[PDB]
């Protein structure tokens, strides 16, 4: 956890630049983001987590 | 309201901490999470500096105190943030009890080394025996120092920088 923020905070652009170019490592590239929510507060989340936590009722 | 937002983790195996006074249990606890080089859960370390902004900021900013002629007081001085001292001084002359109400002269973020932790338990034992446990600011303590000597970046490497704020 802690390894990867240090990580993420240096070179997060450059995941995300690599998703905008690289169009076969989109899969993979996207599980490597993170993101405030307005339910992780001044934590991050993983889009997965995002996922998880969505109601039944959520299609997006 | 980031405290009710749960959110809760206890990989410390951390006991629940109440909006109430902090157990001595734990406080006993928390100086041996020192001598294990272990930190608090996020949830109740916000709940704890909420509480210490509430009691401290009503504090008269001279303190007064009047010792009865039986009554004895210990007087501590800077500590530069290593608990080891503060430590022994509470095995050594009583923990800070209402038997041992301590007055202690500041300059604990003067140096970072354990300094969170530091004030972390002093905040707690605050709370326990406010009555008796008496804290005053140190003068190599400002965000200028808090910056100097490393602070600011122990509190962002283990916290999100909100917590930074709510402790300045
Ligand atoms: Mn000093």
């Amino acid at each position: 956890k802690e390894n990867y923020k240090k990580f993420y905070e240096a070179f997060s652009k450059n995941l995300k630049l690599g998703i905008h170019e690289d169009s076969t490592n989109r899969r993979r590239l996207s599980e490597l983001l993170r993101y405030h929510t307005s339910q992780s507060g001044d934590e991050m989340t993983s889009l997965s987590e995002y996922v998880s936590r969505m109601k039944e009722t959520q299609k997006s | 309201l980031d405290i009710e937002s749960m959110t809760i983790e206890d990989e410390y195996s951390g006991p629940k901490l109440e909006d109430g006074k902090v157990t001595i249990s734990f406080m006993k606890e928390l100086m041996q999470w020192y001598k294990d080089q272990k930190k608090l859960h996020r949830k109740c370390a916000y709940q704890i500096l909420v509480q210490v902004k509430e009691v401290l900021s009503k504090l008269s900013t001279l303190v007064e105190t009047t010792l009865k002629e039986t009554e004895k007081i210990t007087v501590c001085g800077d500590t530069h943030g290593q608990f080891y001292d503060l430590l022994n001084i509470f095995e050594l002359n009583g923990l800070p009890s209402e038997t041992n109400p301590y007055i202690f002269n500041g300059d604990f973020v003067d140096r970072g080394s354990f300094s969170v932790e530091v004030i972390l338990t002093l905040f707690g034992f605050k709370l326990l025996y406010p009555d008796h446990f008496h804290l005053l600011r140190g003068n190599a303590e400002t965000d200028n120092m808090n910056q100097i000597y490393g602070f600011e970046g122990e509190v962002k490497a283990k916290y999100t920088a909100q917590m930074y704020e709510l402790f300045s």
